[PDB]
RNA sequence: AGGAGUGGAGCCUGCGGCUUAAUUUGACUCAACACGGGAAACCUCACCCGGCCCGGACACGGACAGGAUUGACAGAUUGAUA
RNA sequence: AGCGUGUGCCUACCCUACGCCGGCAGGCGCGGGUAACCCGUUGAACCCCAUUCGUGAUGGGGAUCGGGGAUUGCAAUUAUUCCCCAUGAACGAGGAAUUCCCAGUAAGUGCGGGUCAUAAGCUUGCGUUGAUUAAGUCCCUGCCCUUUGUACACACCGCCCGU
């Protein structure tokens, strides 16, 4: 089945506030700055805007490459 | 939607109340047309904020 | 055993089945739309989730 | 002088079934039984058995304690000797045929009664 | 308010102290001087206590200690 | 922690072959989500990521009921060699795809 | 200038006292007292009575495949099939 | 009438039309709704029109108790809640004192949301009926300014004198 409307956004407002929470506590030492999530029926890209991308992106994209893996696992949407 | 709240984290002071509210708007279009049109239409319409449905009756 | 009696008593439903998605807190408990939130966190989190007070 | 439950002597209450004990009790009662008891209350009903069928001829039988407040007192208890838990102490009881129908706790006070001293400097 | 002790109840409730056999495996089986092998102890019917899994030989009892089955 | 081997390898293979690992903070959870039909529950899970953090093997962060576990270098060490795992085995995170 | 009142009655709920094994606790003029979103049968629970569990990471030492340790049928025991 | 809610990651617990059974609380079936779509044209209560009663603690009031029935729950006793017979307390407008209010307002009357397995004498909102009085003042209470006096500055809950 589905949820309704408000349900829907609701849970878009909590996952949005949850997201933003965990990464203002990885990344506060890079000067994380925000996250901007873009819904797309084929991918759901996220955005982080931070002072500095280097600490972010990690030596050879490894850091990032750790993130976008425990988010899936987190929020449990597929792969 | 609508959510009454105290202020207060404890329960001293005046009685103080915080009123939030969350608005939904809903729009519907309707085309009689075959699917491909629709969704050529459809590709440039994405924008942040709006969710759009498409669905055939 | 020791198996059968931990956690054994029922738990579907009440104040005990229930805590903040936040900070695990039972009480102050905002259920309304599925927000499963204490009033503190939902009042630091609101502008976040979308709430705006306009009056 | 012979005592009879809503019509219904001693005897013929021992010989009736579950089901048609349901009848004779109350809203409550038929309600409780009629959801079944758990496997405590069958332990408590066997040891309870067990302790009156060592009784000698003359004398009553042991006492059996139990934190069990709401079990209902049934037909066959009439005679045994339960200490009921009040939260502090065991309480002694000796069924009796009149405490067919309520619960083991409501004779197992749980408060004592206040005797009232002079009030203090905070009341007015 | 200050936590108040009223430490006393009963002495010491002790723990089990699981007894230390010495060789346990030799008593199962009894040997002949030809050589040969009897197993002293019952094999379990069950499933997975099929070979090595032997039962406990109580004075009224057999019970297999893996399973928890028993028989008189 | 008492539990047994093949849920201690189950984990750490898991680990081994995400590179990171999350769990909820339930320690009456009876199974854990991705760990299923291994029947590993929860708190297994959590008590042998903290005994790898304690050693200085994975990292840890903590988000608003979850934690979160990345793998480090003398971590990936230590894993080889208990797992007794080629040395052309790398975890999916140390892979620029 | 007035209206509806409260203070009087019965009852419901909070706060003092007094009892209790415990009757958990914060707050005391406005700016404490249907307030802590506090309408508690269990949970909540923070109080009292009694009983299990380690969910004491990690380092060092001891002991250990001639076994470090784990669980458990019956009878006893227990409020209890801890 | 109006504001709103409705099948839930964990998480078990949704709103209900229609048919039958029961006197009632309720029980059986069988459908709709993830919602301007179904409950729902939300047949709300006060209010309106008739009937009975007739100044009697009265057919006002409904406290306290007895006996039964049913629902929620793992569990209802120290009565969870609900229904039916029976019982029928103080109370005849309230001392000193004291609260809120200037128009769709005060008051009367119901209905949603929160809490919620069971659930409103509380709170937060919504409608419906709908006024008397006033368009002023510094008398009470309190708070601001200006002038003025001070031996106060931890600031009158001050400082300080003599037995
Ligand atoms: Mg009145
Ligand atoms: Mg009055
Ligand atoms: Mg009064
Ligand atoms: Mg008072
Ligand atoms: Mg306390
Ligand atoms: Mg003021
Ligand atoms: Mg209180
Ligand atoms: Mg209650
Ligand atoms: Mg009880
Ligand atoms: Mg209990
Ligand atoms: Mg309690
Ligand atoms: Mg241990
Ligand atoms: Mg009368
Ligand atoms: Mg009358
Ligand atoms: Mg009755
Ligand atoms: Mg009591
Ligand atoms: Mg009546
Ligand atoms: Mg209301
Ligand atoms: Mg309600
Ligand atoms: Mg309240
Ligand atoms: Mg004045
Ligand atoms: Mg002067
Ligand atoms: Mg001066
Ligand atoms: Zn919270
Ligand atoms: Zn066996």
């Amino acid at each position: 089945v589905q949820i309704s409307k408000k349900r829907k956004f609701v849970a878009d407002g909590i996952f949005k506030a949850e997201l933003n929470e965990f990464l203002t506590r990885e990344l506060a030492e890079d000067g994380y700055s925000g996250v901007e999530v873009r819904v797309t029926p084929t991918r759901t890209e996220i955005i982080i805007l931070a002072t500095r991308t280097q600490n972010v992106l990690g030596e050879k994209g490894r850091r990032i490459r750790e993130l976008t893996a425990v988010v899936q696992k987190r929020f449990g949407f597929p792969e | 939607l609508r959510i009454t709240t105290r202020k207060t984290p404890c329960g001293e002071g005046s009685k103080t109340w915080d009123r939030f509210q969350m608005r939904i708007h809903k729009r519907l279009i309707d085309l009689h047309s075959p699917s491909e049109i629709v969704k050529q239409i459809t590709s440039i319409s994405i924008e942040p904020g709006v969710e759009v449905e498409v669905t055939i009756a | 055993g020791h198996q059968q009696l931990y956690w054994s008593h029922p738990r579907k439903f009440g104040q005990g089945s229930r805590s903040c998605r936040v900070c695990s807190n039972r009480h102050g408990l905002i259920r309304k739309y599925g927000l499963n939130m204490c009033r503190q966190c939902f009042r630091q989190y609101a502008k976040d989730i979308g709430f705006i007070k306009l009056d | 002088r012979k005592f009879t439950y809503r019509g219904v002597d001693l005897d013929q209450l021992l010989d009736m079934s579950y089901e048609q004990l349901m009848q004779l009790y109350s809203a409550r009662q038929r309600r409780r039984l009629n959801r079944g008891l758990r496997r405590k209350q069958h332990s408590l009903l066997k040891r309870l058995r067990k302790a009156k069928k060592e009784a000698p001829p003359m004398e009553k039988p042991e006492v059996v304690k139990t934190h069990l407040r709401d079990m209902i007192i049934l037909p066959e208890m009439v005679g045994s000797m339960v200490g009921v838990y009040n939260g502090k102490t065991f309480n002694q009881v000796e069924i009796k045929p009149e405490m067919i129908g309520h619960y083991l706790g409501e004779f197992s006070i749980t408060y004592k009664p206040v005797k009232h001293g002079r009030p203090g400097i905070g009341a007015t | 308010k200050k936590r108040k002790k009223k430490s006393c109840t009963t002495p010491k409730k002790n723990k089990h102290k699981r007894k230390k056999v010495k060789l346990a495996v030799l008593k199962y089986y009894k040997v002949d001087e030809n050589g040969k092998i009897s197993r002293l102890r019952r094999e379990c019917p069950s499933d997975e206590c099929g070979a090595g899994v032997f039962m406990a030989s109580h004075f009224d009892r057999h019970y297999c200690g893996k399973c928890c089955l028993t028989y008189c | 922690m008492l539990m047994p081997k093949k849920n201690r390898i189950a984990i750490y293979e898991l680990l081994f072959k995400e590179g990171v690992m999350v769990a909820k903070k339930d320690v009456h959870m009876p199974k854990h989500p991705e760990l299923a039909d291994k029947n590993v529950p929860n708190l297994h899970v959590m008590k042998a990521m903290q005994s790898l953090k304690s050693r200085g093997y994975v990292k840890e962060q903590f988000a608003w009921r979850h934690f979160y576990w990345y793998l480090t270098n003398e971590g990936i060490q230590y894993l080889r060699d208990y797992l007794h795992l080629p040395p052309e085995i790398v975890p999916a995170t140390l892979r620029r795809s």
